[PDB]
């Protein structure tokens, strides 16, 4: 602490008043970091208030000055300013005052709706819960899409990642996941509603107004948050957005609640916490990146948990998006992701323009909760649908320079083809669980072995309709059941038989 | 096999009679023309 | 109030007040320079000194000269008194046709548009060019990015995009030269004279030009994108127009932001990059937008360094765009002009919804055989074409005719190649690929589907051979 | 999207000699090749 | 045999380019890892 | 003394002291704190200045505020008391059963074990897995690696070593969950409980457990390791037992020291590291080890970054483990689970007058053929199955036979697939595969090598698989 001012004032004995404890004064201003003299009882990560009115956080704490991030334009900061505590570290609203709001990293409302009439505040970095206080992921978290709900399931309380290069449907895989909580929202059952947060973190304005517009359109706003941390903002309200979106699903978590948050993506996150670190000179690692950026995300996804019934019940599910160049997944940022969340949805452009659509790759998409994030239904005829995709694997090599096969095997063949273009599914049209596990089951029964693979979609729909309105009693019996018994397994195949003479 | 095109191109010359006399029957010396033209006209080999 | 130099290292000028520092932005004013030299307040360095960066050259500079605080940021002229004219990063202007008399002014940096402020219709904006209206159409009022390396063609496609949509347009268009070739400023500005776009002797002109070209400091090179973005707000927003922005080309926006980093003081970034690339791109991006009160239809010629996509500026610019489209040496090196890669470039409106359902079946069926045969390449490459018999080399001759087919002669370059340019209207371009995907063009030979618009002259160059 | 065989050691599908390692289209053959001789021995 | 032979001659010559792009890739990307790698150990020794 | 906190940046905390400064590695206490955050003194920066590294969460700390020297370094309970129980890196009870009421403490840092104090006694540990008891066998009081990258099944193998060895060893066992998910703690803490490893009841409990995981700061995850360590310390040296010590994962402890090291002021190594980062191992991984006083079977999960294996961290692991089991992703995407890399994994045991002339010839004939298969797969690209020679053709045979018969299920992944779990006798796997290698299962089909543990269930499958076809 030597400036000129106060090493005159010190020469002199003057013994200034205006006694910088609980203020301060700006030494240095640039590129969004304020070096401020003074605010001596300050806590690290602490907000600050600015003369202009504009927030920071105090994260260097130094024994000559203070290191702090600002929330805005540094325009308006000009040295000399008077910083003054705000005496608590950073918070966000919380609640249900939020379903149907456009809000920032701060939580101040950004669509034009009025103000929040939120009554509760909680401070983003809370710590993640324990052993004990959690339990076993158990309840299936419906995403919507055949590949991802019968392959790499998703339960309540997990971390899945969502992982591809530019342009393969991460966005589409968690819009669609969004979606297809209307269906639960919209019923009576209290234990099967999901409230989504959708969090967008470094995209552009009018990219979020297109997914509000989705959303809106499909009446899926009612029971979503969107914090919107866009290209424009600065690189520390892009890296606390993560964490705002995580305290406001943490609000229906601890609540007995079921909660999805979406951060997409958490790769531009470590990009806005990259440029603070450099310009705050911690000094860089790998890619530049400093030694922190993973505890970052680790200290963000933990939050993610699934509660145990003395806690309420209640859930935080997790799908990050990570954004790979060309497919190297052995970056540093795409590495850390992996090796912290419970399972990847990896997303491949070959796949993408080959007619896969969803472009998963089945054979780098885990899920470390396997069977147990899926229904009874769906684990009878998801299992037989991963062995016969392994038997499809073996034999659908043939097709290169193979001519004469086995009849069993070209059975394999195709009902494996059936199986591929059964994964297929279109954008914004997640369908409910009984109709994936329809579809797979008459899928990895042969029935559909008889049917070209161009038309699967249409059997999709007609089929699914005819056993809708005329043998609802059928679906009846297996949702009391739970699965597949042989006599209802016989009465699916005749109506399959009786459907396809009529097709 | 693996050759270069001479199984295929026979074979393709072979289809082409496949089209102009259905119904001869063909000797073939070879296991590879069986294999691309059992597919098609299995009902029409002699012997392989 | 009234500053002094204090350090000169570059581009950047280390200015020292006595009274009051200006704030971050301002313009400052060096006075003993019979040109106007501006420095721009970057940051305060603490002891009443400002780091700044200037828009011209720093020689000449003593420390103690006399620098006068304009307590604004870097105005420029807009409206309509800027159309027909060439102004430089200042305002200033350089078509030596004397002042830009106006009454309007504004400043350089101004906050992007916020999110009530946003427009989410989409619309197609039909361009002529069969592997863009097909693959990746773009948007009528959306970002459109044109990704590639040195030679591949960007400056070309973008000036057949000028001479294609900003022809026949009911509106304004801005031209923003970044960090390109003054050459090419001189031919696009006495293409426009000649075109009629610009008139030199009534008000009838329709585009104003913007140029901080390579020969510029740093300085100016990272803030003249934001002169031409000023000007195209203007119109946007002021007067409710539809304006066409060109951008040629955004990399040197942050390619110049590099170079004055290294002398700010910045721990460097991955690949030596600035720190803040992401937010002063990001800063700057979302400022080109369609709005409620006016659309701004921008097209942003991408240089690639190196020809790598995965490059720190290059790869943060892909998420700005709704349209990119991604330009390829290895498709230049085999005569298919335009070089667009069909497997690299997205428009975020090919969607069944928005283009028609044969319109979306189509390129998705182009896309699947060309994804095809760049699996099969390998095996072509060393063993040969002796595979699977009818069907593989089915797959190769089509994707070889398309191939052929999504080249085109351009009206642009009709000077250099021979050619006569083509405008193919989208409903031959969807006729043209339905045929060659339903296999009734197999008979012909793949020399007749090269360098033609529609189909019917693949047919006729046939019947030629 | 299962990961065929062949396709790369670490990329969905493969493991095993230098051209499984590399992936591509010669592990895909190397791969088609074997399972057709091993399935018409089964 | 002599398509067998014209056909291997083609691989090997095909597989004898391919062998030298490779390699002009493979001593780009080794010495883009070297430059890489110390540019990062240079910032972190600079940044203290 | 008393000090008060000079600098906050990041998990690294300056204090300033006015008596004498504490020691290098001694623990400091924050004093107007909550959750009890506690520094570990990391270096002497001069000026009466230490620099210190947090153990929890450093937000809300003021410069000024008070922090006292314990006059020691970091002291965990340790005994009995410690069986059954979760602590933190701290020695806090993080198991909501109420305080670890004990009588002795033990400092987490201490020297290894001497020369003269090192044991050579090496006898096989069977642990019913058929590529881990064949090719790379472990030895009872040896350092085991489970090197591999996320998600090949590092976390599957550990637990499935612990159903097998530590449910029936016979002495205490520690688990040190070092850096990985909350969840995989709270399953495993439960999946003790019903085995009856964990006794909430009776004092019968085995297993000790430490857990600092991903959520934790730089400080906590590099130092839980220590904290897991000093407990199997205290059971080999001060009671003479036989210590299972199973840590998953212990490259976090490498990774946690790097984050904090830029901090430290240290030029960082090669590739991005702590310049300390083979001496900050050795140190660690030398006090895990078979004194003369008592022996200490580790079993260690190592993450490999990008399944690098000659990144810094796993290839320094290498030379500090007696046998190493390497698990790889193209061995787990064939669906061969165990995913451990025959040709990849290692152990010292692995002799002739250790484990018998019979079962290294078998484990070496095993290399050989999965050896030669690799060499003739780029054959097989080229030429074609069709122009192979009979020799080779039932070298590839075997390899599959070989490479299928490897694969074996697990009984705790028995949720996962639902394939029953199997446990293998060592003669077993001997006999099995001398069977294969001999040729005397030439006419089996190789799916009936497919996940089964005895040789005699690969008939059994055989036999079903033509009665039912
Ligand atoms: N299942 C699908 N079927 C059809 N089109 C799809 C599907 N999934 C995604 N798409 C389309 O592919 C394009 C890219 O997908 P999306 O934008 O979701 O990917 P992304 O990885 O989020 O891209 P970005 O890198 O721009 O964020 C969009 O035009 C989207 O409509
Ligand atoms: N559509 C086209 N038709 C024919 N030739 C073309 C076309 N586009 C580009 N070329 C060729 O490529 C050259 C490069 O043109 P252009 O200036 O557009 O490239 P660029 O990407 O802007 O490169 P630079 O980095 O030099 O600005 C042309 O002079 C011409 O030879
Ligand atoms: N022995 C096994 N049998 C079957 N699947 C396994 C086995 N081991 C791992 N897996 C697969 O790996 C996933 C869990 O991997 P995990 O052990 O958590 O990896 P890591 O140890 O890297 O965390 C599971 O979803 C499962 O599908
Ligand atoms: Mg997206
Ligand atoms: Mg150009
Ligand atoms: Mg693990």
């Amino acid at each position: 602490a030597e400036i000129s001012a106060v090493l005159e004032e010190k020469i002199l004995g003057a013994a200034p008043k205006e006694n910088l404890e609980e203020t301060g004064r700006v030494l240095s201003i640039g590129d969004g970091i304020a070096r401020v003299y003074g605010l001596k009882n300050i806590q690290a990560e602490e907000m600050v208030e600015f003369s202009s009115g504009l927030k920071g956080m105090a994260l260097n704490l130094e024994p000559d000055n203070v290191g702090i991030v600002v929330f805005g334009n540094d325009k308006h900061i000009k040295e000399g300013d008077i910083v003054k505590r705000t005496g608590a570290i950073v918070d966000v609203p919380v609640g249900e005052e939020l379903l149907g709001r456009v809000v920032d990293a701060l939580g101040n409302p950004i669509d034009g709706k009025g103000p929040i009439g939120s009554k509760t505040r909680q401070r983003v970095g809370v710590k993640a819960p324990g052993i004990i206080p959690r339990v076993s992921v158990r309840e299936p978290m419906q995403t919507g899409m055949k590949a991802v709900d019968s392959l790499v399931p998703i339960g309540r309380g997990q971390r899945e990642l969502i992982i591809g290069d530019r342009q393969t449907g991460k966005t589409a895989i968690a819009i669609d996941a969004i979606i297809n909580q209307k269906r639960f929202n919209d019923a009576q059952d209290e234990k099967k509603k999901l409230y989504c947060v959708y969090v967008a973190i470094g995209q552009k304005r009018s990219t979020v107004a297109q997914i509000v517009k989705r959303l809106t359109d499909t009446d899926a706003m009612r029971y979503t948050i969107v914090v919107s941390a866009t290209a424009s903002d600065a690189a520390p309200l892009q890296y606390l957005a993560p964490y705002s979106g995580c305290a406001m699903g943490e609000f229906f978590r601890d609540n007995g609640k079921h909660a999805l948050i979406i951060y997409d993506d958490l790769s531009k996150q470590a990009v806005a916490y990259r440029q603070m670190s450099l310009l705050l000179r911690r000094p860089p690692g790998r890619e530049a990146y400093p030694g922190d950026v993973f505890y970052l995300h680790s200290r963000l996804l933990e939050r993610a948990a699934k509660m145990s019934e003395s806690n309420g019940g209640g859930s935080l599910t997790a799908l990050p998006v990570i954004e790979t160049q060309a497919g190297d997944v052995s970056a540093y940022i795409p590495t850390n992701v992996i090796s912290i969340t419970d399972g990847q949805i990896f997303l491949e452009t070959e796949l993408f323009y080959k007619g896969i659509r969803p472009a998963i790759n089945v054979g780098l998409s885990v899920s470390r909760v396997g069977s147990a994030a899926q229904t009874r239904a769906m684990k009878q005829v998801a299992g037989s649908m991963k062995l016969e995709l392994a038997q499809y694997r073996e034999v659908a090599a043939f097709a290169q320079f193979g001519s004469d096969l086995d009849a069993s095997t070209q059975q394999l063949l195709s009902r494996g083809v059936r199986l591929t273009e059964l994964l297929k599914q279109g954008q914004y049209v997640p369908m409910a669980i009984e109709d994936q596990v329809a579809i797979i089951y008459c899928g990895v029964r042969g029935h559909l072995d008889k049917v070209e693979p161009s038309k699967i979609t249409k059997f999709e729909k007609e089929f699914s309709q005819h056993i809708k309105t005329s043998h609802r009693d059928i679906l009846d019996t297996i949702a009391k059941e739970g699965q597949i018994s042989p006599d209802t397994d016989a009465k699916l195949k005749k109506v399959v038989t009786d459907f396809l003479s009529t097709f | 096999g693996l050759c270069g095109a001479v199984h295929s191109s026979v074979g393709r010359q072979l289809k082409a009679d496949l089209a102009a006399n259905p119904d001869t029957m063909v000797i073939c010396v070879g296991d590879k023309i069986r294999n691309i033209l059992q597919r098609l006209y299995g009902n029409n080999l002699a012997m392989v | 109030s009234n500053g002094q130099i204090t350090a000169v290292i570059g581009a950047v000028v280390d200015v020292q007040f006595e009274d009051q520092l200006p704030p971050i932005l301002n313009a400052l004013e060096v006075q003993g320079r019979s040109p106007r030299l501006i420095l721009e307040v970057a940051q305060h360095l603490g002891e009443n000194t400002v780091r700044t960066i200037a828009m011209d050259g720093t020689e000449g500079l003593v420390r103690g000269q006399n620098v006068l605080d304009t307590g604004a940021p870097i105005k420029i002229p807009v409206g309509p008194e800027t159309l027909g004219r060439i102004m430089n990063v200042i305002g200033e202007p350089i078509d030596e046709r004397g002042p830009i008399v106006t009454d309007k002014f504004a400043a350089i940096h101004a906050d992007a548009p916020e999110f009530v402020e946003m427009s989410v219709q989409q619309e197609i904006l039909v361009t002529g060019i069969k592997v863009v209206d097909l693959l990746a159409p773009y948007a009528k009022g959306g970002k459109i990015g044109l990704f590639g390396g040195a030679g591949v063609g960007k400056t070309v496609l973008i000036m057949e995009l000028i001479n294609n949509v900003a022809k026949a347009h009911g509106g304004y268009s801005v031209f923003a030269g970044v960090g390109e070739r003054t050459r090419e400023g001189n031919d696009l500005y006495h293409e426009m004279i000649e075109s009629g776009v610009i008139s030199l002797k009534d008000k009838t002109s329709k585009v104003a030009l913007v140029y901080g070209q390579m020969n510029e400091p740093p300085g100016a090179r990272a803030r003249v994108a934001l002169t031409g973005l000023t000007v195209a707000e203007y119109f946007r927003d002021q007067e409710g127009q539809d304006v066409l922005l060109f951008i040629d080309n955004i990399f040197r926006f942050t390619q110049a932001g590099s170079e004055v980093s290294a002398l700010l003081g910045r721990i460097p970034s991955a690949v030596g990059y600035q720190p803040t690339l992401a937010t002063d791109m990001g800063t700057m991006q979302e400022r080109i937008t369609t709005t409620k009160k006016g659309s701004i239809t921008s097209v942003q010629a991408i240089y690639v360094p190196a020809d790598d996509l995965t490059d720190p500026a290059p790869a943060t610019t892909f998420a700005h765009l709704d349209a990119t489209t991604v330009l390829s040496r290895a498709i230049a090196e085999l005569g298919i002009y335009p070089a667009v890669d069909p497997l690299d470039s997205t428009s975020r409106i090919l969607d069944p919804n928005i283009i028609g359902e044969e319109h979306y079946n189509i390129a998705r069926g182009v896309q699947k055989i060309l994804q095809d045969y760049k699996s099969l390449q390998d095996i072509i490459a060393i063993l040969g074409m002796d595979e699977l018999s009818e069907e593989d080399k089915l797959i190769v001759s089509r994707a070889r005719k398309i191939q052929r087919f999504l080249s085109q002669p351009f009206q642009v370059a009709e000077v250099f190649t021979g050619h006569a340019g083509k405008l193919v209207p989208i409903k031959d371009t969807i006729k043209g690929f339905k045929m060659i995907l339903n296999g009734e063009l197999d008979h012909l030979p793949e020399v007749a589907f090269y360098m033609v618009g529609p189909i019917e002259e693949v047919v006729a160059k046939a019947e030629k051979i | 999207q299962l990961g065929e065989l062949g396709t790369g050691a670490g990329k969905g599908g493969g493991g095993g000699g230098s051209v499984r390692a590399a992936g591509g289209s010669f592990g895909r053959r190397e791969a088609a090749e074997e399972e057709r001789y091993f399935r018409q021995k089964e | 045999q002599s398509s067998r032979m014209t056909a291997m001659d083609n691989a090997s010559k095909n597989a004898g380019e391919m062998i030298d792009k490779l390699t002009m890739t493979f001593n780009r990307t080794r010495q883009a890892v070297i430059t890489r790698e110390l540019i990062e150990i240079i910032s972190g020794a600079s940044a203290l």
